[PDB]
C-alpha cells in the first residue's frame, strides 16, 4: 500500500534489463 | 494474579518493545546485503494478542527500488529505532513508578 | 532480549571492517601487474550472508572477480604471453572509492546503534 | 584497523617509484645510459582466515 | 587493634606521596611523564574512598552493637 | 559453610570471574600493537562451572584476518567484548546488592 | 574455527614472502 | 582484584608515549645532518615487550637504530663531504613516522578510556552497599 | 586480594552481626519478660 | 590554617600560571610594535619564592630585526600552549582535591 506501511506479502525482486528480449 | 497480572501487563509491553528493538537493530545492521527484506512486527496487534495469551514478523513495503534487491531504508529504520527507544524508556519509567509506589505503600 | 544486540552489532562491525580492508587492498594493488608465483593480481570481493528468522551478517568467503582482465601490449616483460600481452589487474577505482565511504558510514551507524543499546540497558539496570 | 598499514606501505612504495623515475629523468643526457624499469609487486599476507 | 591505624597511616602516606609528585611536576622540572602523576592521583583517590567506606561501615557496626538492650 | 555462605558465593565467584575476564581483556587491548601477540580469552560458562565444582586455562581466539606483524588482536571485537563484560559485571553487582539488601531487611524489628 | 570464536591452538605465524623459491 | 588494570594501563600509556616521542623526534630530525661529534643522525625505533610477572602490560626494552640503508647526497661543496663528495642523510620515512604517530595516539586514547571504565566499575563496587 | 572479595566479606560480617544481635536481643527480652511476670 | 595550607601550593601555581598567560598574551599582542622587548617570568623560581609584585625578565632574542622587535611567533605559541595545558592540569588537580575533601565529610 502506502510506502512505509506494513504488509504481509514480501516484495518481488527488482530487475533492470539492459535490452528487452 | 492481582499484583502479578497488574505488573504483567507492563512487563509484557516492555518485553515486546525489547524484541522489536532487537528486530530493528538486526535489520539496520543487515542494511547493506543484497536480497534482504526489511521485517517488522505489528506492535499494537501483537501486544493485544499477548495480553490475552514466537512472534509473527511481517515484511515491510519498499519505497524505491534497488537493483541488488535491498528493501531496508536507513532513514525510516533510524526514525523507527528512535521511536522504539523512546517508547521503551517511557514504559520503563511507568513500570518503575508503579513499583516505587507499591513499595512506598508498605512504608 | 538485548544481549543479542551486542552479537549483531559485533558481526556487522566485523563485516564492515573486512569490506573496508578488501577495498583498501584493491586500491593499493590497483597497479601491481605481477604476483609472487607469477600469476597476475586479480580483484577480490567478499560475500555476505545472514547467519540464521533474522540475525546479524557474516562474511562467507572472499572470491575473485570474474570481470575480464584488462591486458596491455608490451613484449619486453617475460610475463608476456605468445602475443606480447600482459594482464593488468581488472580492479575498478571509483567502485572502491564509493565502497570505502559506504563501509565507513555503515560502521559508524552500527557503532552508534551499539552505544544506544548499551545506554538503554544501563538505564534498565536501575529499574 | 590495519588497512592503514597497507595504505601507507602503498604510499611509500609509490614514493620509491617516483624517486626511480626522477633518477631516470635527471641523467637523461649522460652518454651510454640505460633507463631503470620499475613495476609494483603484490605480496599477499595469508593464513587460517579470510 | 592498631591495624586500622596502620592502614590509615599507609593510605595517608600514599596520597601524600601522590601530592608530592604532583607538586614536583608542577615545579617545572623533568621527572614526570604526566601519566604516572595521574595514575597515582586516581589510585590515591580510590584508596581514600575505600578508607572512608570502611570508616562508615565500622561506625555503623559500633552504633548497632551499642544499641543493644540487656 | 552452610546457607548464606554458598548462597552468596555463587554470585561472588561469578563476580570474580567477570573481574578476571575484564583484566584479561584490558591486558590484551593494552598489548594490541606488540608484534606477534596472541589474543587471550576464557570460556566463562565452563570456567564458572569448574570453579563452582572446585589456575584458569586461557584459550586463544581465532584470528579474524591475518597481518604481517603476527598480531592477532581484533580491536573492534575486543572493544565490544570489553563493553559486554563490563555491563555483565554491573548486572551481577546490582543483583547481588539487591539480594543482600533483601536479606538484611529481614533482620529488622 | 569460525572467525571471532574461541580456540585452543595458536594461529601459525604470518610470513608474506616477496617471492616463493 | 581489578586493581592491576591500573598498572597495566599505566605501562601501556608509558610505552605509547615513548613511541610517540621517538616518532616525533625522527620527524623533527628527518632533514638533520652532522649530529654532535660528527656522526650523522640515525633513525631510532622502540621495542615492545610483555612485562610478565602469564600475561601483562607492555614495556619498552630499549631503543635500537634502524638498519635501513643510509641515504647519500652528492654535494662536494660541503666540509662534511666524504672522499666521493657524499653527505650522509638519515633514513627516515615520513609516511611511516606519521602512521606511527596516528596509531600511537589512537592506542593512547583507547587505554585512557579503559582506565576510566575500570575506575567507574571500581567506584560502583565501592558503592555496592 | 580482591575488592569484590573484601566488600563481600564486609557484607558477610555485617549480616552475621545483625543476626547475632537480633537473636541475643530476642532471647534477653524473653528472659526479662519471664523475670517480670510472677 | 590546615585547610589553607593543604591548598596553598596549588592555588599559587594556578595564580602564577594565570599571570604568565597574561604576559604571553601581552607580548604576542605587541608583535608588531618596534622597540618592544619580549617579556616572561621564571616560573619555578617565582613559585618557590611565593611559597616560601611579580618579577619579570627579558627573553633572549632569536633573530635580529631592523625595527627592533624581538618576539618569535612559534616560540610564543608553544609557550602559550604549554602554559594553558599546565593551567588546566592545575585546575583539575585542585578540583579533585577539593572533591575529595568534600567527600570525606560523609
Amino acid at each position: 500500500g502506502v510506502p512505509g506501511a506494513l504488509s504481509n506479502q514480501p516484495a518481488p525482486p527488482n530487475e533492470a534489463p539492459i535490452a528487452t528480449p | 494474579d492481582r499484583l502479578d497480572a497488574a505488573l504483567r501487563f507492563q512487563q509484557e509491553a516492555l518485553n515486546l518493545r525489547a524484541q522489536r528493538q532487537e528486530i530493528l537493530a538486526a535489520n539496520i545492521a543487515n542494511a547493506d546485503t543484497p536480497g534482504y527484506q526489511a521485517r517488522d512486527i505489528d506492535f499494537a496487534s501483537e501486544l493485544k494478542k499477548v495480553m490475552v495469551r514466537a512472534v509473527d514478523l511481517l515484511y515491510r513495503v519498499p519505497d524505491q527500488p534497488s537493483l541488488d534487491g535491498n528493501t531496508v531504508d536507513m532513514d525510516r529504520e533510524r526514525t523507527q529505532f528512535a521511536d522504539n527507544s523512546l517508547k521503551y524508556q517511557m514504559g520503563l519509567t511507568v513500570l518503575g513508578s508503579q513499583l516505587k509506589g507499591m513499595m512506598n505503600v508498605l512504608q | 532480549a538485548l544481549l543479542n544486540i551486542f552479537d549483531i552489532a559485533g558481526s556487522a562491525l566485523a563485516a564492515q571492517s573486512k569490506r573496508l580492508n578488501v577495498a583498501a587492498s584493491n586500491l593499493a594493488n590497483a597497479d601491481s601487474v605481477t604476483g609472487p608465483d607469477g600469476q597476475p593480481y586479480r580483484a577480490k570481493q567478499v560475500v555476505f550472508q545472514v547467519d540464521a528468522a533474522t540475525g546479524g551478517v557474516k562474511v562467507a568467503s572472499v572470491i575473485e572477480s570474474q570481470a575480464p582482465e584488462k591486458l596491455v601490449y608490451e613484449p619486453g616483460n617475460p610475463l608476456a604471453d605468445a602475443n606480447g600481452y600482459v594482464k593488468m589487474p581488472n580492479v575498478d577505482v571509483v567502485g572502491e572509492m564509493v565502497n570505502t565511504m559506504s563501509a565507513s558510514r555503515s560502521y559508524q551507524a552500527n557503532i552508534e546503534v551499539l552505544n544506544t543499546v548499551k545506554s538503554m540497558m544501563l538505564k534498565t539496570l536501575t529499574l | 584497523d590495519h588497512a592503514i598499514y597497507t595504505a601507507m606501505g602503498a604510499a611509500s612504495q609509490t614514493l620509491n617509484q617516483q624517486a626511480v623515475t626522477a633518477s631516470n629523468l635527471a641523467n637523461a643526457s649522460t652518454p651510454g645510459f640505460r633507463a631503470q624499469l620499475n613495476a609494483l609487486r603484490a605480496v599477499p599476507v595469508d593464513g587460517l582466515s579470510l | 587493634a592498631g591495624q586500622l591505624h596502620a592502614a590509615l597511616d599507609r593510605i595517608s602516606d600514599r596520597q601524600a606521596a601522590a601530592r608530592v609528585q604532583a607538586e614536583k611536576f608542577t615545579l617545572g622540572e623533568p621527572g614526570i611523564a604526566l601519566n604516572d602523576v595521574m595514575a597515582d592521583m586516581q589510585k590515591a583517590s580510590v584508596s581514600m574512598q575505600m578508607g572512608i567506606q570502611v570508616r562508615n561501615k565500622l561506625v555503623a557496626a559500633y552504633q548497632e552493637v551499642m544499641s543493644m538492650q540487656v
